[PDB]
RNA sequence: UGCGCCGCGACCGGCUCCGGGACGGCCGGGAAGGCCCGGUGGGGAAGGUGGCUCGGGGGGGGCUCACCCCGAGUGUUACA
RNA sequence: UGGAAUGCGAGUGCCUAGUGGGCCACUUUUGGGAAGCAGAACUGGCGCUGCGGGAUGAACCGAACGCCGGGUUAAAGCGCCCGAUGCCGACGCUCAUCAGACCCCAGAAAAGGUGUUGGUUGAUAUAGACAGCAGGACCUGCCGAAUCAACUAGCCCUGA
RNA sequence: UCGAUGUCGGCUCUUCCUAUCAUUGUGAAGCAGAAUUUACCAAGCGUUGGAUUGUUCACCCACUAAUAGGGAACGUGAGC
RNA sequence: ACUGAACGCCUCUAAGUCAGAAUCCCGCCCAGGCGGAACGAUACGGCAGCGCCGAGGAGCCUCGGUUGGCCCCGGAUAGCCGGGCCCCGUCCGUCCCGGCGUCGGGACCGGGGUCCGGUGCGGAGAGCCGUUCGUCUUGGGAAACGGGGUGCGGCCGGAAAGGGGGCCGCCCUCUCGCCCGUCACGUUGACGCACGUUCGUGUGGAACCUGGCGCUAAACCAUUCGUAGACGACCUGCUU
């Protein structure tokens, strides 16, 4: 499709997200990444800690505010994944990578709508069910990020209302459902014309 | 190749831009840690440097040469008359940090407190807070503000107090009065705003802020000296007599 | 190699109710319920059987190193059996050769205070797991005894005060100061 | 926690191989990739497919392993399988689904005013419901 | 009373790594994600609109502000589903992640 | 040599006429090859380190595909097989299960790249034999001589990606 | 001989990349495979069916009788 | 009967500039512990030469060049940067608290591992195997089917 | 690199390495205690004042927890 | 070190746990983004500017993109989804005595269970919603507890990053719309042809006229101060 394509990054695997967010955005799709702190990376979590230890030992000596800005955020971690996947130092590369946004839970805009996910990223279906994998959450946490908590309360306030929707919804079916019983008579002729179209077998 | 001699660096990178600070004000960086079972109170307090002197006590360490004995003890006075609150803001907490939430001032403000919001009050016409006070003052105007800390009351995490520093009474050249935000700490957040409301437009003395024998922190702006050299700004080592171009600088 | 089908199983007393929620395992016996995840473990776990009941674990298509998972699960189940049944009780012991060693139990049994271990004045307070209660024994001088019915929460309970009383810096060939574990058995025999 | 089995005589559905949407029976177990399979009844004759490609069913055949094709197609017609696939839900969404992708433009057209009707009928019903929860639970 | 173009997006200019031929372009059609479903939009003509500042004469009509660069689709591409196309004249590389329309005009079905 | 999948060819072959000899004895080897032209090389190679007989002096009288007798039955193979290592060379005999004799020779030579890095230059197969069930010597094979064999797939990967690529459910799998 | 400018179509020819349909040759004059309950056949085993024996787990009628489902042997077509 | 095959049109004179520092690679080879060291043979190359690939690079791999349109390849590639596997690709191996990841080429050895996977040889075990429960002091009884040893070579790990 | 890259040492100052002298946490001993030796994680912190010599190096005197070793164009001359 | 296989014993390791440091990361402290927030005041008085009512339109220039929407469970994956029934806790409103009694029921969730359906997900993103040639004469279905009016108000709607819909009353539009027929036409039947068909009353700017309600300020310089300072900058004072 089009329009705008809203991610949950919840069970994915960060650099193969990161590969089809990044050709997506080349291609002129807007993209929405959220719950960045629910990515996952392959290989146990002490692995991928010394990982970005390293990263943050690599700094200008001469004047570390000019070298390089490590972002502890998770949405920010995911964000600077995808910018190496792209030409950001060219005007297409800069308006590509304009057009994504990264987020830390689901803020106001976005826990109102459907989420996707991508199954070549998705660690169930990428990783061997024995291997260990890394939470970019709690790796965030460890390096120095600092609402992890917060965004945990609220990210519980959120599911709590996402629940009483869902309940609503729920009954809206099951009314729908007496409803199509309650009319049969005079819906027949109607659903006989979609079952024989393949609707509604 | 290698230092011939170790010797520790010559000052401390903590303190690294080193330039002017951007406040004349001492800055609360970092409040108490909030405790809700605590009972409500203030955290910090606005004063004013007169001098030092020195003053004479008998100590009361037990294994200490002066013990039972009388020293002498250099000692700072800081005139502290009362502060006046004329505000309470209110924050809530998100994934990007604290965030403003409401702000509400109280109906009548004092012309010093007024000074801080201008640069140039001898032309100015003296018009802050005019229309916002007559919202105090009128039915639809009262039922926004009940509402509006209502809102504080079921939204906000951490509830603050502006308060200003009263210069009628200090012998200071200056008029405008210092106003600061001053976190409050201890019960709930309704209980925080029901304190704060009561007492807003009243006075504080410092006694119901700090007590006797307890230890404080103090923030401030250091004396200023202008342009400085290698040897004042960092203590580095002066060179020999006979150098040439200079003996106050870092030679490498 | 992966080998096609490991199983085993373990047999389930009269006295003791399984219950399956998936790979969790909740254990319930005359001194109470124990529960655990195995979600960890792909395995599949199944209860056969209406009267004797027998737990049955499953591992298809495992290697070696995964293989080593099926009577892992079965000993920590044949563990909450006896948990719930008999419970789990370790006895400690304090060996000293100059200074005794002085053991005081706070908050019925949760808190253990050990006092002039190698004559130091440092007071040595060791905090029991949830669910571990310890005693001071009156069958012998001085002996420690703790009792649960988790074997680990019970087994660490008594590694946190075995490692407490630790000597450094001296030999530990001679010294032989400390509590350790003397015998591990049940709250009661059956 | 499994219900399918790999066994003899358990019959398949293939997925996406040359024979993709056809019914077959494991008549042996080559290895742990590929399994000996027989359509005696599906036109598909015997040969080696790997486990990916077939998805298993309820039914299972009652012959042993190795045994020639006059035996897997007794079974085969002695348990009917051929009408009792096409009476599961499982065959009944492959064929809605097949004929869905067959419509024309003007079976569209119809489909169009048909859901259109229906749907305005059934929002009916679903308010006046509604209308009746509401006031039950709070007259 | 409702669209009767196909949704394309101009992916780039045939090229190598180091090499980019201009008269040549890449397309990725919305829905078409396989070498063997790209048979259909083979011949069909495509179109890139778009606007500038001064008026233009436009076919049947009063002058607007829409400008097009006409094209073909030539050949299929990769085996993904992607195709390149040629058009009158060499696309601007402003239009790269934009909207180019594929018609259907010349039809075989 | 490369491969493909292997076929089994039977060459005959035999040295030239000579006054010395004027009937020189005929010599038959199975040989597993992409093709008949690799199938007459490889043919070449190893009668000519047994029996002194190169090809310019000699000829192929024969060379044709072997077919398999039994497509549709399942078999237990014996492979006796000599190949280099990067220290020596060693005698390995191997078990497969398949249909094909060819079928379980490419097995083979998967099986040696992927255990112990040999190429296909450095294996030499000696000995293809069909073995009975009860003759079988590794336990790999061994599993499936079970007249009531009987397992699940448990862990199912969704192969299916990129087909939407963006999906609102995420996959299931258990069936 | 050319359109003022912007375009469209048709058939013919050249190069080229593809898609359908149909015909035949060769091999071990392919290997297999299928049907005739093939025959009234002859042998051999096990990844051994039925039967028999031993142990186990779920059924019924009332803890005997018993209806299944397993495991272990023995055994060469019987109820595969 | 133009006395093997194949390919090709040959012969010849005068005048003649620049050059007469070379360097690199497969193989062979001398001195040197060795060297991006010094010195040789053969062929090709760089120098005189751009182009595709090796991220980058005189010499490597491919291929040599008038200005262009279509088609196809080489060497090399096809997660994203970046054209092309968004194949429902095939069989295995391997988890690294310094993993590994492609000629020249840009970093590792001897020696080791009860990590795991293959393979070779020998041996035990119905009279009864190896475990474990103990006794006498190598034998026994109780559980009652595979086990023990040496070696070898793949990936991973120590050596680092 | 010879139509010029200022040259020994010291002084001053910063940063880096670990092949660790001390200090934090440990393992081993021919570890009774004290003292010491061997090894592991480990470079955060510290590693001095002087007589002689232009010296690097060396040597001695004296404190010290220790008085470890090195690099940065054999760091640093429009800094001396 | 714990539990514990591999390997019937053993084992700190394989899965799963525990204690653990001058190291590491954060805090405390210093700075504060081509990074945000809350609040205050927003232009002389007779010449004017400015703000709100999506203000009411009519038009112009400019920058371009796009050419139906999906308003949402949490998640597991060696398992899941949907429906009534039991147990443990919660909630509203009807009588009884604002508050009580399960006084009874309906309507409810959260947890643990139990059954009944579904599971190559069909209560399905391989999906769903909406789906527009326009009017006219008139029939049959459906609806007539309906359509619309930012109509007018009223109630409940919400803070992670103000966007908010549903319900109630009174009017008019009233059964016209939605499905299948019937009847008669079309300012385009423009005589084969492209940029058509939307978002959209788009962003930004300036201006014209008309109607209401509103507003009448600061910043800098200059002058002072010395808590500051090379110069800038900074801290201050100037009819109370």
């Amino acid at each position: 499709e089009g329009q705008v394509l809203v991610l949950d990054g919840r069970g994915h695997l960060l650099g193969r997200l990161a590969a089809i967010v990044a050709k997506q955005v080349l291609l002129g799709r807007k993209v929405v990444v959220v719950r960045c702190e629910g990515i996952n990376i392959s290989g146990n979590f002490y692995r991928n800690k010394l990982k970005y230890l390293a990263f943050l030992r690599k700094r200008m000596n001469t004047n570390p505010s000019r070298g390089p800005y490590h972002f502890r955020a998770p949405s920010r971690i995911f964000w600077r994944t995808v910018r190496g996947m792209l030409p950001h130092k060219t005007k297409r590369g800069q308006a590509a990578l304009e057009r994504l946004k990264v987020l830390d839970g689901i803020p106001p805009p976005y826990d109102k709508k459907k989420r996707m996910v991508v199954p070549a990223a998705l660690k169930v279906v990428r990783l061997k069910p024995t291997r260990k994998f890394a939470y970019l959450g709690r790796l965030a946490h460890e390096v120095g990020w600092k609402y992890q908590a917060v965004t945990a309360t609220l990210e519980e306030k959120r599911k709590e209302k996402a629940k009483m929707h869902y309940r609503k919804k729920k009954q809206i079916l099951r009314l729908r459902k007496q409803a199509e019983k309650n009319v049969e008579k005079k819906i027949c002729k109607f659903t006989e014309v979609l079952k024989t179209n393949g609707l509604l077998v | 190749s290698h230092r011939k001699f170790s010797a520790p660096r010559h000052g401390s990178l903590g303190f690294l831009p080193r330039k002017r600070s951007s406040r004349h004000r001492g800055k609360v960086k970092s409040f108490p840690k909030d405790d809700a079972s605590k009972p409500v109170h203030l955290t910090a307090f606005l004063g004013y440097k007169a001098g030092m002197t020195h003053i004479v006590r008998e100590v009361d360490r037990p294994g200490s040469k002066v013990n039972k004995k009388e020293v002498v003890e250099a000692v700072t006075i800081v005139e502290t008359p009362p502060m006046v609150v004329v505000g309470i803001v209110g924050y809530v907490e998100t994934p990007r940090g604290l965030r403003t939430f409401k702000t509400v001032f109280a109906e009548h403000i004092s012309d010093e407190c007024k000074r801080r919001f201008y640069k140039n009050w001898h032309k100015s016409k003296k018009k802050a807070f005019t229309k916002y006070c007559k919202k105090w003052q009128d039915d639809t105007g009262k039922k926004q503000l009940e509402k509006d800390f209502n809102s504080m009351k079921k939204y906000c995490q951490v509830i603050r107090i502006i308060a200003h520093t009263q210069m009628r009474l200090l012998p200071l050249r200056q008029k405008k009065a210092h106003l600061m935000e001053i976190q409050v700490n201890g019960g709930t957040v309704a209980e925080k705003l029901d304190w704060a409301r009561e007492r807003l437009e009243q006075q504080v003395p410092v006694n119901q802020v700090f007590g006797q024998d307890e230890m404080i922190d103090v923030i401030g702006v250091t004396k200023g000296k202008g342009y400085k050299g290698v040897t004042s700004r960092w203590h580095t080592k002066k060179l020999p007599r006979k150098t040439h171009r200079g003996l106050r600088k870092v030679a490498c | 190699m992966k080998t096609i089908l490991s199983n085993q199983t373990v047999d389930i007393p009269e006295n003791v109710e399984i219950t399956l929620k998936g790979r969790t395992v909740i254990v319930k016996g005359p001194r109470g319920t124990l529960r655990r995840d195995f979600n960890h473990i792909n395995v599949e776990l199944s209860l056969l059987g209406k009267k004797k009941k027998r737990l049955r674990v499953d591992k298809w298509w495992g290697n070696r190193k995964e293989l080593a998972t099926v009577r892992t699960i079965c000993s920590h189940v044949q563990n909450m059996i006896k948990g719930v049944t008999l419970g789990f009780r370790y006895k400690m012991r304090s060996v000293y050769a100059h200074f005794p060693i002085n053991v005081v139990i706070q908050e019925n049994g949760s808190l253990v205070e050990i006092r002039n271990f190698l004559g130091e004045k440092y007071i040595r307070r060791v905090r029991m797991r949830t669910g571990v209660a310890c005693s001071v024994s009156q069958a012998q001088k001085d002996e420690l005894i703790l009792e649960g019915n988790d074997i680990e929460l019970v087994s660490n309970s008594a590694a946190l005060i075995q490692q407490a009383t630790t000597v450094k810096n001296k030999d530990i060939r001679k010294f032989l100061d400390g509590i350790y574990v003397s015998e591990k058995g049940t709250v009661q025999q059956a | 926690v499994f219900r399918r089995y790999v066994e003899v005589g358990r019959v398949a559905y293939i997925s996406f191989g040359p024979h993709a949407g056809k019914l077959v029976a494991i008549v042996d177990v080559i290895d742990q990739n590929r399994a000996l399979v027989d359509g005696p009844c599906t036109r598909v004759r015997r040969q080696a497919m790997p486990f990916k490609c077939m998805q298993l069913t309820d039914f299972i055949l009652k012959f042993p392993h190795s045994a020639r094709q006059k035996y897997v197609r007794k079974a085969w017609e002695k348990a009917d399988i051929n009408t009792k696939w096409a009476a599961t839900r499982w065959a009944k969404k492959i064929d809605a689904r097949e004929r869905k992708a067959k419509m024309t433009d003007f079976d569209r057209f119809k489909v169009m005013k048909a859901k259109k009707m229906r749907n305005r009928i059934i929002k009916t019903e679903v308010k006046k419901l509604q209308r009746a929860a509401i006031l039950k639970a709070s007259p | 009373s409702g669209r009767l173009w196909c949704k394309a997006i101009f992916a780039g200019y045939k090229r190598g790594l180091r090499n980019q031929r201009e008269h040549t372009a890449l397309l990725k059609i919305e829905g078409v994600y396989a070498r063997d479903e790209t048979e259909f939009y083979l011949g069909k003509r495509c179109a890139y609109v778009y606007k500038a500042k001064n008026n233009t004469v436009t076919p049947g009509g009063k002058p607007n502000k829409t400008r097009v660069i006409w094209g073909k689709v030539t050949r299929a591409h990769g085996n993904s589903g992607m195709v390149r196309a040629k058009f009158r004249s060499n696309l601007p590389a402003k239009a790269i992640g934009h909207r180019i329309r594929v018609m259907l005009y010349p039809s075989r079905i | 040599k490369a491969s493909g999948t292997l076929r089994e060819y039977k060459v005959v072959g035999r040295c030239l006429p000579t006054p010395k000899c004027h009937t020189p004895p005929l010599y038959r080897m199975r040989i597993f090859a992409p093709n008949h032209v690799v199938a007459k090389s490889r043919f070449w190679y190893f009668v000519s380190q047994l029996k002194k007989m190169k090809k310019s002096s000699g000829e192929i009288v024969y060379c044709g595909q072997v077919f398999e007798k039994s497509p549709l039955r399942v078999k237990n193979f014996g492979i006796w097989l000599r190949y280099d290592s990067r220290s020596g060379t060693h005698n390995m005999y191997r078990e497969y299960r398949d249909l094909t004799t060819a079928g379980a020779v490419t097995q083979c030579y998967r099986d040696m790249g992927a255990r112990h890095r040999a190429r296909a230059h450095s294996i030499q197969i000696m000995k293809v034999e069909e073995i009975a069930a009860g003759k079988c010597r590794r336990p790999a094979v061994k599993q499936f001589h079970d007249s009531k064999i009987k397992f699940p797939l448990p862990h199912r990967v969704l192969r299916r990606q990129h087909k939407p690529r963006f999906t609102t459910k995420r996959p299931n799998t258990f069936f």
